[PDB]
């Protein structure tokens, strides 16, 4: 619990937690905190962090600064970045289509040497969008999300390959910064090392060497024990240092003038020279740690140096020499080995914060570019900061990064769960990592690595598998951002209470134990042969001496939408993929119902994801209303909590909050004050428990279809509202004025009924396809392009948000006004719709029964879904099995008759768990909940019915009664309450049928889409299946006068219209151009006949 | 094998060359053209050389690609051959600048040629 309002939900967990559930959003707002250098994060750091602490804004401009000239005669420089309130609040923001930002303020200094004058202002350099505590942006009214970035850590990679011809074992290297040129060397199929400066042509590597500075006496000191790279010297004709400078200005800037001070100041500033080439601290620890350098040292100089590139090499050359130990001279010992590319010691996460930075980098580099054109043409002394400076194009990249980016994404919200897996995502793709050239099969793939630090199966289902996934839910970000998971610390065989949380680097080192190892006395294990894992994912049994850290719990590598799926040890992987993604993919019900059977992670994903209210403050509440709620403070003040109430998401579904408070009530801080649109007391209640029973009836569930009753439609239990959203816009058109009015052109006046004085539709009606929503005329005298309701729609008019020029609020580029009408429909469950449930199991509706022929007990309760057994075994999900077991385990409560001890599937059990009444709720964990023994034993105990008959057996098992004969099925069946899940996939949204309209005027066939009102594919494999028939006429028919026949559809029409033969073309149609152009170039062609 | 003999630009491993008093100082030339790797097994003899152009010296042909760092090994004393025809084609050889480095033989319990 450790929840103040926390509806108790027993646990079979025999195993306990030293480590709480960490901050479900804390990598979205740690970031930000640090990118904004607030105070927290500053605290944080200096706890644990440098006694300097530097920010996000802070290092970018303190790398800007300070702007000095050529002339070295004039500076300016930038401090102290500070933001003000912010001027609106989130659901202003959203109600005005405004953004959510603050003000952003630096102090600029203007130095002048000549005569030590200073001009300091306190400059404005636009307002910053800011990062909501539910770890969201707002964008022009919509809830925003920028996804992590998952890319290859700056450093030295070196990775060993095979000659497409040669079938050669050779090697290479790649220096890869965080801002700057690549460096690469190579050992080629015919044993000459070379090197790749920028990418170029492949010229060799003392050349290089040379250009730094050395004589052929210390190439062959520090090399010489190799004779490859001797040999690579000895066929070096530009012997000659500034020949070699000479050859690499060539190379690089081929043909033009050169110079020898151009040749240094080039190898400088390219690699040496901190404004052309960094590498972060990241980057120059990787490097450090990597070749055996500076050890223990201070990190401030992050660029690359002459000792580097010299040690890479020497790496380089032991390595094609199977050299496992090099030793720098002077550095320290290391291993000499190939570097894994997916390993997550060498990919690291970058999050909002970092992008953020680096396109504010992108706008001050052009702002510096700007300062200094407008430095030098304005005299000197009266030039100040608010003149050289123009912010216009910072807040471009601003507008540039959220408005159009691949990693800034509309929120994902069908439900709370769905945006809280949208925020611990790690992408890999977006600009800065692989893109299109790199999406194969070995990337996809799962590595050792992801224990703790990316969940295995989360990932969905689309052409994004292995390349998104989801973060575990014990995981945290190091600064340099490497993904860390935590783990306890071994001694001598006794598990410490002491946490470490390492990263896949240091995880490597040691020896890593399970959760579910046995401990007797204050930890030492019990048994002498525990089980481990090693460095590659080598799991084994081993000594309990060996042993030097430990997982704090199972479902470490797990994500939350997969820690929310019960006996998932008992489901197999794939299944286990489809019920997280679609869990993610439940529309919100009207009234909702919390899993009987279901995780602890239910709780928290509710509380960590926002769309609950909790208490900010303790106290006791004021006033409770449908909208507000009120509540005064022990402190005495009175806060005030404003519910969403039928808002629209942005994928249709409602957002509906409602109090589940009480005038009078003492509630407590972090107390929940009111539930969202799946939760239930708190907790995620995405989908219903429903009566299943585990059976084939007359045919219609058959191949994963199922059946159900039509109570679930009566009292609305699987019902849910959806809203549309449509949009008109009144602007310019240069004949007039767009204008929204009423009197229409001439049309039936009975349209005209539901619309109010301004032409606009009247609150509370109901629409259906074609009805008019809004009149908007466009001058011609006049025409009509109005609103009208799409194809497929319908519903009740909610209400209106209009946005007019008459208020100047905002209206993009030659608008007057804005109409968005929202619509909304109760769908409920109807045969197509799609049906699932959290392992796997998922199906359409085939049949919907009247409860007078369901399978009904003795009792008289007849059952709700039919789920057939043929798709349980070879689908391999029997979870679900196990689920509705216990369902009915809770629904019925329970018992054990302890009189006589307790029996011996019970010797494990948590008393406490010894008895529960009905309705009773429970938690599996999913690796340390509900066993078979425990399982087994406590379906015989379940307390009777009202009437004192026990309505299933101690096998899962029932007597049913055919509705329709009335004979009881021979034979037991089983019988029980599972979880079930309506999903977004629904009939009203798929079912798409065309005979004529519009075209594309490029291809001049029909449209391809069902917004489009288009038609189907008919492909090539398809004319193959048909000709293979031998049918001719069906053919023709397809090709011509469908798609691309133009003077035949209309023929057709007509033709069908009147009732006439079907015409046929005398003399095929597509021939005619190419006849004529044929003859046009002097080839006589004869149609024959 | 079939992917090299069919190749001159051809970089293998290690190169074993047995009677190598008999290569051209082209031939090593070739050879090392081979293997940059200069990983060699050479096995000779200086007073055995048939062809003309020969070596003469190992200097004469390794300073040029391996100068100062090739190891060279002399075995020391006979012992598969009796030490009568040793002596006979030991002042057989004492012509023609003969600086006769004869291997001691030993183990000579036979008839005499």
């Amino acid at each position: 619990n450790s929840v103040p309002g926390a509806p108790n939900r027993v646990s079979f967990a025999k195993l306990r937690e030293p480590l709480e559930v960490p901050g479900l959003l804390d990598v979205q707002t740690d970031s930000f905190e640090w990118l904004v250098g607030s105070d927290r994060w500053r605290q944080a750091a200096i706890d644990r962090g440098e006694e300097n602490p530097v920010g996000g804004l802070e290092e970018v401009l303190a790398e800007l600064s300070p702007i000095e000239d050529f002339s070295g005669s004039m500076s300016l420089s930038f401090s102290d970045p500070r933001f003000d309130e912010v001027k609106a609040s989130v659901d202003e923001c959203k109600d005005k289509d405004m953004t959510y930002a603050a003000p952003l303020f630096v102090t600029a200094e203007f130095i002048n040497n000549n005569t030590g004058e200073i001009k300091s202002q306190t400059v404005f350099m636009g307002d910053f969008p800011m990062m909501t505590e539910k770890g969201t942006f707002i964008i022009n009214g919509t809830e925003r999300v920028v996804v992590s970035q998952l890319v290859r850590s700056p450093g030295v990679y070196f990775d060993e390959t095979i000659d497409k011809s040669t079938e050669k074992t050779l090697h290479s290297v790649k220096v890869i910064p965080g801002r700057g040129a690549w460096l690469e060397f190579d050992v080629d199929k015919r044993d000459t090392v070379g090197v790749r400066i920028d990418r170029k042509r492949r010229q060799p590597v003392t050349v290089l060497l040379k250009a730094l500075g050395w004589t052929n006496e210390q190439i062959v000191e520090r090399f010489g024990f190799s004779e490859i790279m001797m040999g690579t010297l000895e066929k070096d004709t530009t012997s000659g240092t500034d020949e070699a400078l000479l050859d690499i200005y060539r190379k690089l800037r081929p043909g033009e003038p050169p110079t020898k001070e151009s040749a240094q100041t080039l190898l400088e500033n390219l690699f040496f020279k901190e404004k052309r080439y960094d590498l972060a601290r990241v980057g120059r620890y990787k490097v450090n740690k990597k070749l055996g350098l500076n050890a223990g040292k201070p990190i401030t100089s992050s660029t690359l140096t002459e000792e580097d590139v010299v040690a890479t090499i020497e790496y380089l050359v032991r390595l094609h020499e199977g050299q496992t130990s090099m030793t720098v001279p002077g550095g320290v010992e290391v291993p000499v080995e190939v570097d894994d590319i997916d390993h997550f010691g060498n990919r690291r996460l970058r999050t909002v914060g970092e992008l953020i930075q680096n396109q504010i980098r992108v706008g001050l580099s052009r702002m510096e570019r700007v300062v200094r054109e407008r430095m030098t043409t304005q005299d000197v002394e009266a030039i100040t900061p608010q003149t050289l400076i123009n912010i216009r194009p910072v807040v471009a990249a601003i507008k540039e990064f959220f408005g159009t980016s691949q990693l800034s994404q509309f929120m994902d919200q069908n439900n709370p769960l769905s945006g809280l897996t949208h925020k611990r995502r790690l992408s890999a793709l977006g600009p800065g990592g692989l893109s299109r050239e790199r999406a194969g099969l070995e990337v996809r793939d799962v590595h050792p690595s992801h224990y703790g630090r990316m969940c295995p199966i989360e990932t969905p289902e689309g052409p994004n598998i292995g390349l998104i996934g989801s973060l575990s839910v014990y995981a945290r970000v190091n600064p340099f951002g490497f993904i860390e998971t935590p783990y306890r610390k071994v001694e001598n065989g006794v598990v410490t209470d002491q946490i470490d949380y390492l990263t896949a680097d240091e995880e490597d080192r040691h020896v890593v134990a399970q959760a579910n190892s046995p401990t007797d006395e204050n930890g030492r294990f019990t048994e002498d042969r525990v089980m481990v894992r090693k460095k590659g994912g080598e799991v084994e049994f081993v000594s309990a001496d060996q042993v030097d850290y430990m997982d704090v719990s199972p479902r470490q590598m797990v994500s939350v939408a997969t820690a929310m799926i019960p006996f998932l040890e008992h489901d197999d992987a794939n299944r286990a993929l489809m019920g997280a993604n679609m869990q993610r993919q439940a529309v919100p019900l009207v009234r909702s119902e919390a899993p009987l059977v279901g995780t602890g992670m239910e709780l928290r994903a509710a509380i960590d994801a926002g769309d609950v209210v909790v208490a900010d403050k303790t106290g006791v509440i004021e006033e409770v209303s449908a909208d507000y709620i009120t509540v005064m403070a022990d402190d005495g003040t009175r806060q005030s909590y404003r519910l969403r109430k039928f808002a629209r998401s942005n994928h249709g579904t409602c957002a509906n909050q409602r109090p589940i408070v009480d005038a009078g009530q003492r509630v407590e801080a972090g107390q929940v004050i009111a539930d969202g649109p799946c939760t239930q007391n708190g907790e995620m209640a995405l989908g219903k428990n429903l009566l299943v029973a585990i059976m084939p009836w007359e045919g219609h569930n058959y191949e994963d279809a199922i059946i159900l009753s039509n109570r679930l439609v009566e009292e609305d239990v699987l019902t849910s509202i959806h809203i549309e959203e449509h949009e008109i816009d009144a602007r310019d058109t240069k004949l007039g004025a767009e204008e929204i009015t009423r009197d229409i052109p001439n049309v039936s006046d009975e349209v005209l009924a539901d619309l109010d004085e301004r032409g606009i539709v009247r609150i509370g009606a109901e629409v259906r396809d074609g009805d008019i929503l809004v009149g908007k005329v466009t001058p011609k005298e006049v025409r009509d392009t109005s609103l009208k309701v799409p194809h497929g729609e319908s519903g009740k008019v909610i209400g209106i948000r209009v946005f007019s020029r008459e208020d100047d609020d905002e209206l993009p580029a030659g608008v007057n006004e804005l109409v968005r009408v929202y619509v909304a429909q109760k769908r409920k469950i109807s045969d197509g719709d799609k049906l699932a449930g959290r392992h796997g199991n998922k199906g359409v509706i085939g049949k919907i029964l009247p409860v007078e022929d369901m399978p009904f007990l003795p009792d008289g309760t007849p059952v709700d879904i039919i789920l057939n057994t043929h798709g349980v075994p070879r689908r391999m999900n029997i979870g679900q099995i196990l689920e509705t077991h216990l369902g009915w385990v809770a629904k019925a409560g329970w018992n054990i008759d302890v009189a006589a001890g307790v029996p011996d599937w019970a010797s494990k059990l948590p008393e406490e768990l010894y008895s529960a009444p009905a309705d009773s709720t429970v938690a599996t964990p999913v690796f340390d909940g509900a066993q078979e023994g425990e399982l087994a034993g406590l379906l015989g105990s379940t307390l009777p019915n009202r009437d004192g008959e026990v309505m299933v057996d101690a096998d899962g098992k029932s007597t049913l009664f055919d509705g329709r004969s009335g004979e009881p099925f021979p034979y037991p069946v089983t019988v029980g309450y599972m979880y079930i899940l309506k999903l977004h996939h629904l009939v009203d949204d798929k079912i798409h049928a065309r005979s004529t309209g519009p075209y594309s005027m490029i291809t001049q066939q029909p449209l391809g889409g069902k917004a489009q009102f288009g038609g189907q594919r008919f492909g090539e494999m398809e004319c193959w299946a048909m000709q293979a028939y031998g049918a001719a006429y069906t053919l023709q028919e397809l090709l011509t006068i469908k798609s691309d026949d133009t003077v035949g559809r209309v023929k057709v029409y007509e033709a069908i219209v009147k009732g006439e033969n079907i015409p046929e073309p005398g003399i095929p149609e597509s021939f005619k151009v190419l006849l004529k152009e044929l003859q046009s170039l002097c080839l006589n062609v004869e149609v024959l006949s | 094998s079939e992917r090299a003999a069919a190749d001159r630009e051809w970089t293998y491993g290690h190169v074993v060359v047995d009677e190598a008093q008999e290569l051209s100082e082209m031939d090593w030339r070739l050879l090392m053209r081979r293997c940059p790797r200069r990983s060699f097994t050479i096995v000779g003899d200086l007073a055995q050389r048939r062809s003309p152009a020969g070596a003469r010296s190992w200097g004469a042909m390794l300073d040029s690609y391996v100068p100062g760092r090739w190891v060279y090994k002399s075995l020391s004393v006979n012992y598969r051959t009796p030490a009568e025809i040793m002596a006979v084609a030991a002042a057989v050889l004492a012509e023609f600048a003969p600086d006769a480095t004869p291997p001691d033989s030993v183990r000579a319990c036979g008839v005499a040629p």
